[PDB]
């Protein structure tokens, strides 16, 4: 109850709230330099490697061959 | 005269030089590779800590702006990967400016750059290329370029320009431009004129410094 | 810290219980033995050496100039300087502030015992050297300033200056001095360890205390500056309104006796 | 990493080291390697402790 | 070999740059974009608010705890530059020594407790230097005269104006502080300076009858020369005439980079306009700084060819970009 | 002049001269800093904007320290002029509050660098007393945004040049300042400032709720 | 988040999460609950209602997640932890990984500047420290932790040089002068290096102890990072 | 081939023809071409006299960088448990010396040395990435070669080019001149330091003064006159 939930009247003459949302280049308080979606294409380029690499972090044959070399050596330690 | 250079003059330091350009006179020392301070240890790189100290009064903020200008030029001149985790302190003392220090830095700077090259040659620290730098002004009276200007000619400048270029494959093919600091008003047709002239006037200066180091080194190293 | 972990808990327990016994073993209203030595500079207006029981020593010295006061809004300048600290460490300058505000004109201290005609004020240069510190100095400095400012002798005016006497600088009698009467505040430090409020911490107490409250006594009453302070970094806690009201009540009672014993040597 | 430096009020500090220290948790236990940490857990800076002089050296 | 793997997992851009800015920069470059994930020839947008900090922000309030002559707040990216221009008073063509300079302090905050660091001092002096060689402020302009302030016995006071013994000139400072520097800041400092300078007004200044015979009796405990004349000159800001300035010599800055892309080093010569991230500041060693003015006059170009190839072709494109950016800023804030 | 900075002509001298408030909060608006806050307060009297930035937890290795510490720089405004000593006092004051509110035990070898920028204060009509609510509002927000532990949000009022800071819903006091207020204000001020603290408490909580 | 019948979904500084002791009957039978704080929480003391109260109070702005370390039923220990740049919310400590770069190589050790801390991955952060934003701190990788298949005769020059970028897990806090690293695991070692002993082409791991230079044509031996 | 080279110039043999590298030739770490970087005289060897040619530049320095199989005089500037720390020539990087670096020394056969003893040693390990190590015991020869700990004498600082030129040419006439004028003991370091000692004070000093004088002028005819004048001076 202490907090309660009132909105806030701005009344901002400094203009900080627009700066907070820099956003794309088609945003508010940004110049234009690309008429396409700037962020999203970059994000997509992020998106194509990530599920592929994180899962396949030990599924390739180089890693599998290397795991066996570690595992064989590893064994006399455990026993 | 025009220019004169000597090396080896100082004896207690790893390498040294005396560069005189008419009125302007800079004596230089390179010390190192020597033991790094911990704040100036860099991992794969040689560190540079450059000091420019004026003749009149005591070094201020101005000489840091000059240090940056010098440091820019010197970082690809000295083979950084030649010594990892060592420091080199280059200490450039100006014995006469013979001009006005705050106002013009054109001759001062060009001279330091050349005395730094020579000192480093004497020092034995690896140098990829030859560097010299020449001072270029434009005077308002004719409204035109005068190369390698005197103290008087500097007063009547509207604008002033130093260039430094990296010299390979016979020290005569311009590899790159390591500096071009053009202060005062210029428009483009002058500026490409300042490169053009600049090229040929640098390459002469390179010839003269090249010649000097051979003659002074040759009675030392004998077989 | 410089004490033990074991030592700090014993103290915390000791102090925090009903009796509040401590290495001196004082009830909360009592003060350690202090020694006032005065007037040792013939060159100064007044001077003060105070040696306290922890072996803390402040030397406080009073110098002056008479100045036109209509080009000034300050009459008392404190310079604090603590041996073994430099002239700009955080604590030193914070002490300078506190003290300058305690001694601020028209606020718990006179700005009409320092004027000899209504155009000319004496600018009193308080200059404070702490010879050894290892406990807080401000209370001891406050006490030293009291004895000082009642030992402050000023030049006696040659003749009753007006502000239209001839409109030239005031000029002093050659030998004859005026005694300076003036009642500065006395800063008193209170310490809170649990719900227990105790007058005058020792060094040891300061190192376990949650917080203290600096308050000052001027003119038969309590007055601003009031400030809380935290007298460690690492045994710190919060406190209640009721404990702050009990510390008011405590000073009001126990302050007057102290000012009257300190006044006459 | 190998010794505590002890303040006895002398001209320099006295040394107290690992072959010379009983330890809580046994009589010498709860500590299997030298580390500056393991030393530090038992004895913090400023802690007070009664210790006997084993040999006086000519250093001080 | 030939099967592949042993490349580490994907690190975010920031973490990637901390790990290797050489690496992170080149990777960004292949998609044709800057590390700030924007195309090469776009920049950072510039937003200014002016007279939100200056003394002379209002007409009905002149308050004596304020003295800020001209002022600007400028925000680009996240990097925010706050400029305040402040006077003082010192009693005293095409020649460099008839143009005057601002004597700035530029303070930068990067998490350093100090404020006397080698990065900020070099900025401040270079900044004094740029202002000299760009020729903005002719010394006639700070060369002011004084009227008379005469108090009457009629219970009024008359402060008498000349048309605006001894002489005086003013000096100009700028207290510029910087919060959360993420790239080259120099051009930000210069952009804001101009909007401020074109907002500078100067106080009026006055002297008493027989100023040349007013006494100084301030020095004491000499030894002669402890009684003399002096001039004493208050300033009154009840009127302030506005700065007389050379508009043609106003510049607005930009910043450039020259860098190379190699396809086997993220396992020719490429031009970037402006630098915004850590990765760009770190590893774009060949860079050109231009101050271009918006008539095809240039008041400084400084090329630092920190190692990589520069053909002048890149230089020739940058001098045009910089004037067109200069023309954009100009019209954008009508100043 | 000086060797570390340009100070121009040195014989040159300055120019001689001739709930009642709304706090609106902002955070997370500039980057090179672990968290930032912005507090602008408008009142009849004066309008003010205070920026804060908090840097670190930083490691301070080569020494082991019992626990962390907090270091406060106040920086003189660009339109407000104060003595360096007062800034020290207020720095010292705020440190002792923050010592009590920030929990320090999750972080060995820690130093935290807090910067208080007292940028703009402007009167339309001491002074340093009045901006203490605003400093405390700003810095707390910043410690919260960064992910620095806190006992309760810290926050204060100013009633009659007297500043009282509380935590725990007005229940506990973490600091007290009185400077040039009137004798026996105690009840009025504590009542009046509790109102103020409960009111700005929730504002800070709601700033932290947009993120 | 819900974890029982008394938890807040959203929490903030100074906000109660849950009482220090709880109770609920599951299957007709009370299960006393005993709550303790972990990271992002503190147990803070109180007086309310004329009695001591002790309570679990969130310190950090976030989601209130339950995890474990584990009347006529058992007591069950529920740790309380409110998880929310973020170098202000982690310092190098045990079980956090750091990204480090070798600022000096030495006989039985390597000083490695810490440039980043990894979140406790998929959630990553970068340190606010930089050599361009000023201040440095370092920790040490030793000769003993380089590998762990053989490791008492494999020197660090045989596997490291200056300027190489290495991912390492902080093993302990250790001494106050350093942080003790381990590169021993098969997901820690050199992230990348530059051929020609830190001067050539950018090279990546093509075996766990070889990095193939794309500009010299040769293998530059290291200890290497893996996924 | 024995010709003056500058930095920023082409190589005067082809890079296509196999060569072993020696001092002062750098290989670009991107380009993978070899180029000179020092100002001096370049020498290239010719096959049929070598197996593969070795190329190198003679360049003057006054600052010494560790290379292996070099012989160096150092001063012991630190006492540590397992090793000692040497400075060969002043202001520079640590050079380390094992406890067991001396002939017939082991861990039950530990030395006792101190700061301020002079050593004479071979560089037996050199890196830039790690520290250089000296042993006073020659592992290649298998006899230390009179390597060990010097005492007495007086260290003359020299030029690097002078020091290598006296060591690697035994037609250099300085020590031929000196051997007529006294009997002496000589130790030649390649770190820009050269030690000398006679039996008597006069005799040592004349050597110290003469090599120094000779070294400055650094001229071949100068060397004769300088000895004869100086060795008279000390007995006048």
């Amino acid at each position: 109850s202490l907090s309660t939930s009132i909105p806030l009247s701005s009344q901002n003459s400094s203009f900080l709230s627009l700066k907070k949302h820099n956003n794309e280049l088609l945003g508010i308080f940004v110049p234009c330099n690309l008429p396409k979606t700037t962020r999203k294409v970059a994000i997509e380029n992020f998106n194509r490697p990530s599920p592929d690499d994180i899962i396949q972090s030990a599924q390739l044959n180089a890693f599998n061959e290397k795991l066996e070399n570690l595992n064989i050596k590893s064994v006399p330690k455990a026993e | 005269m025009s220019v004169q250079a000597e090396i080896g003059i100082l004896d207690h330091v790893d390498g040294s030089s005396e560069f005189v350009s008419q009125d302007t006179k800079v004596i230089c020392s390179v010390t190192g590779p020597i033991e790094p301070k911990a704040r100036q240890e860099l991992p794969t790189q040689l560190a540079l800590e450059i000091i420019v100290r004026p003749a009149k009064g005591v070094a201020t903020t101005r000489e840091k702006v000059l240090e940056d200008k010098l440091r820019a030029v010197l970082t690809p001149l000295i083979t950084r990967h030649c010594y990892p985790r060592q420091l080199c302190q280059i200490t450039c003392q100006i014995l006469e400016s013979g001009e006005d220090e705050a106002e013009f830095s054109l001759r001062e700077l060009s001279c330091c750059i050349n005395a730094a090259f020579l000192a480093l040659v004497d020092a034995g620290i690896a140098l990829n290329s030859m560097c010299a730098s020449i001072p270029i002004a434009i005077i308002k009276d004719t409204s035109d370029i005068i190369v390698d200007p005197t103290a008087e000619q500097l007063k009547i400048s509207l604008s002033v320009h130093t260039l430094a270029l990296e010299f390979v494959n016979g020290g005569k093919v311009v590899k790159n431009v390591l500096l071009l600091d053009s202060n005062g008003d210029f428009n483009e047709d002058q500026l490409f004129s300042l490169l053009e002239l600049g090229e040929q006037k640098c390459q002469e200066l390179v010839t003269n410094i090249r010649r000097i180091i051979q003659d002074n080194i040759s009675p030392r190293l004998v077989v | 810290m410089s004490l033990s972990v074991a030592e700090k808990s014993y103290l915390y327990d000791s102090l925090a219980s009903t009796p509040s016994i401590r290495p001196d073993g004082r009830l909360p209203h009592q003060f350690r033995p202090i020694e006032i030595f005065t007037d040792f500079l013939p060159s100064s207006n007044g001077s003060s050496r105070i040696i306290a029981s922890d072996g803390s020593e402040c030397i406080v010295s009073i110098k002056s100039k008479v100045v036109d006061h209509h080009v000034e809004n300050e009459l008392l300048q404190v310079d604090v300087d603590i041996a073994g600290q430099r002239d700009d460490a955080l604590v030193v300058e914070t002490i300078t502030s506190l003290l300058n505000k305690v001694l601020k004109s028209g606020s718990g201290v006179d700005s009409s015992k320092l004027q000899l005609t209504k155009k000319y004020s004496f600018k009193i240069f308080v200059d404070v050297l702490v010879i050894s510190s290892h406990s807080h100095p401000i209370s001891l400095i406050s006490f030293a300033i009291y004895s000082a400012l009642n030992s402050t002798y000023l030049p006696k005016l040659i003749s009753a200056f007006d502000d239209l006497e001839v409109e030239e600088l005031p000029t002093f009698h050659d030998y004859d001095m005026v005694k300076l009467d003036i009642n500065p505040p006395l800063v008193f430090i209170l310490a809170v360890v649990g719900n227990n409020m105790l007058l005058d911490p020792a060094a040891n107490e300061s190192e376990v205390a949650n917080n203290g409250l600096i308050i000052s006594w001027s003119n038969g009453k309590i007055t601003s500056p009031i400030r809380s302070v935290a007298l460690n970094d690492s045994n710190v806690k919060s406190f209640k309104p009721h404990l702050l009201k009990q510390g008011l009540a405590m000073v009001e009672k126990y302050a007057p006796d102290v000012v009257r014993s300190l006044e006459n040597l | 990493n190998k010794r505590w430096k002890v303040d006895i009020g002398g001209k320099q500090h006295a040394v107290l080291m690992l072959g010379s220290v009983n330890l809580p948790g046994g009589i010498l236990r709860r500590k299997s390697e030298s580390d500056e940490l393991q030393m530090r857990s038992f004895l913090k800076e400023g802690d007070l402790l009664n210790a006997e002089v084993q040999s006086l050296f000519q250093d001080g | 070999l030939e099967t592949i793997e042993i490349h580490p997992i994907t690190f975010p851009p920031e973490v990637l740059a901390r790990i290797s800015p050489e690496l992170s920069l080149q990777r960004h470059l292949s998609l044709g974009i800057r590390p700030c994930l924007r195309k090469y020839e776009e920049f950072r947008d510039v937003a200014i608010e002016n007279n939100t900090l200056s003394r002379y922000a209002d007409a009905g309030n002149i308050d004596t705890k304020n003295n800020i002559l001209g002022s600007n707040v400028l925000k680009s990216g996240k990097t925010i530059v706050i400029t305040s221009i402040t006077g003082g008073i010192i009693e005293e063509e095409d020649i460099i020594a008839n143009y005057a300079s601002v004597y700035p302090v530029v303070e930068v905050e990067r998490g350093r407790v100090g404020a006397c660091t080698d990065e900020e001092m070099t900025i401040s002096q270079k900044l004094h230097d740029s202002i000299l060689h760009s020729r903005i402020l002719p010394k006639k302009a700070l060369k002011v005269k004084a009227g008379v302030r005469s108090a009457n016995e009629d219970g009024t006071f008359s402060v008498l104006y000349p048309d605006e013994k001894r002489k005086w000139s003013y000096v100009l400072y700028a207290k510029i502080v910087v919060l959360s520097r993420t790239g080259p800041v120099f051009d930000l400092c210069w952009n804001s300076l101009m909007y401020a300078l074109q907002s500078v007004k100067l106080p009026r200044a006055f002297i008493d009858e027989r100023a040349s015979d007013l006494r100084m009796t301030i020095r004491t405990r000499g030894r002669s020369a402890t009684i003399r004349e002096t001039y004493e000159i208050i300033c009154d800001q009840t009127k302030s005439v506005p700065l007389m300035i050379n508009a043609k010599n106003i510049a607005f800055a930009s910043n450039y980079g020259i860098v190379e892309l190699d396809p086997e080093c993220q396992l020719n010569t490429v031009l970037i306009a402006d630098l915004d991230t850590e990765a760009e500041e770190t590893s774009i060693h060949s860079t050109i700084s231009i101050l271009a003015a918006p008539s095809g006059n240039y008041k400084q170009l400084t090329l630092m060819g920190g190692g990589a190839k520069i053909t002048p072709e890149m230089i020739k494109r940058s001098l045009l970009l910089s004037r067109v950016r200069a023309d954009d800023l100009s019209t954008r804030f009508n100043i | 002049q000086d060797r570390r900075r340009l100070l121009g002509p040195a014989a040159a001298k300055p120019m001689a001269f001739s709930s009642e408030q709304e706090l609106s909060l902002h955070t997370g608006f500039i980057e090179n800093c672990n968290g930032s806050a912005l507090v602008e307060a408008r009142s009849l009297g004066h309008q003010t904007s205070l920026i804060s930035a908090v840097y670190g937890p930083r490691s301070i290795r080569g020494s082991f320290t019992s626990q962390g510490t907090i270091s406060i720089q106040l920086k003189n405004g660009l339109l407000e002029k104060y003595n360096t000593n007062e800034l020290k006092e207020v720095s010292s004051f705020l440190m002792g509050i923050f010592n009590s509110v920030v929990n320090l035990s999750r972080y060995p070898k820690s130093g935290i660098d807090i910067f208080v920028y007292l940028t703009y204060d402007k009167d339309l009509t001491s002074q340093i007393s009045s901006l203490i609510p605003h400093c405390i509002t700003s810095i707390t927000l910043a410690l919260a945004d960064a992910g620095i532990e806190l006992v309760d949000m810290a926050g204060a009022g100013e009633a009659n040049g007297t500043v009282v800071s509380f935590i725990k819903n007005g229940e506990e006091i973490v600091g007290f300042w009185k400077d040039d207020g009137d004798d026996e204000d105690l009840l009025e001020c504590l009542d009046r400032c509790k109102e103020q603290y409960n009111r700005y408490r929730d504002l800070m909580i709601s700033c932290l709720m947009n993120q | 988040m819900a974890c029982n019948f008394q938890f807040p979904e959203i929490a903030y500084p100074g906000k109660l999460i849950c009482p220090q002791y709880g109770t609920e009957n599951k299957d007709g039978e009370d299960i006393i609950f005993n709550y303790v704080p972990g990271p992002g929480t503190k147990l803070i003391q109180y007086e309310h209602n004329g009695r001591t109260l002790e309570a679990i109070t969130a310190t950090l702005v976030g989601t209130v997640r339950c995890e474990e370390e584990k009347t006529r039923r058992t007591v069950k220990n529920i740790l309380v932890s409110v998880l929310p740049n973020d170098f202000a919310n982690n310092l190098p400590k045990e079980g956090d990984i750091v990204l480090t770069r070798v600022t000096r190589l030495s006989l039985q050790r390597a000083n490695v500047e810490i440039l980043a801390v990894e979140d406790k991955a998929a959630t990553f952060s970068v340190s606010q420290a930089s050599s361009d934003l000023g201040e440095t701190f370092r920790g040490i990788i030793r000769s003993q932790d380089v590998r762990s298949t053989d490791r008492d005769r494999v020197k660090v020059i045989e596997c490291f040089k200056p300027g190489d970028i290495v991912r390492a897990q902080v093993l302990s806090l250790g001494d106050g002068t350093n942080y003790y690293l381990t590169t021993a695991r098969n997901d820690l070692g050199v992230v990348f290096a530059r051929a020609a002993n830190g001067a050539g082409g950018l090279m990546y791991a093509t075996d766990w102890q070889m990095m193939t230079s794309p500009v010299t044509g040769a293998t530059e031996k290291r200890k290497c990072a893996k996924p | 081939m024995s010709t003056f080279i500058f930095p920023g110039d082409s190589f005067p043999v082809d890079p296509t023809t196999p060569v072993k590298l020696g001092p002062g030739i750098y290989c670009d770490p991107n380009t993978q071409e070899i180029r000179p970087v020092n100002t001096g005289v370049l020498h290239v060897s010719a096959k049929g006299k070598s197996g593969v040619q070795t190329a190198y530049i003679d360049y003057s320095s006054k600052r010494y960088i560790p290379s292996v199989n070099d012989f160096v005089i150092g001063v012991i500037i630190g006492t540590f448990s397992d090793s000692y720390k040497v400075s060969l020539q002043n202001f520079s990087s640590s050079v380390s010396l094992s406890y067991m670096a001396f002939p017939n020394a082991s861990k039950k056969n530990r030395p006792t040395l101190q700061v301020g003893d002079l050593v004479y040693a071979r560089v037996c390990t050199a890196e830039k990435e790690l520290e250089a190590e000296i042993e006073c015991f020659d592992s290649t020869t298998g006899r230390d070669a009179g390597f060990g700990i010097l005492e007495d004498g007086m260290i003359i600082d020299v030029n690097l080019n002078f020091a290598r030129q006296l060591l690697f040419n035994n037609d250099f006439p300085l020590l031929k001149v000196l051997a007529a004028h006294t009997k002496f003991e000589v130790a030649i370091g390649l770190n820009g330091k050269i030690w000398v000692k006679c039996e008597e004070l006069s005799n040592t000093l004349a050597c110290y003064r003469t090599i120094m004088e000779c070294c400055q002028k650094n001229d071949t005819a100068a060397f004769k006159d300088i000895a004869k004048r100086q060795f008279k001076e000390i007995l006048t």
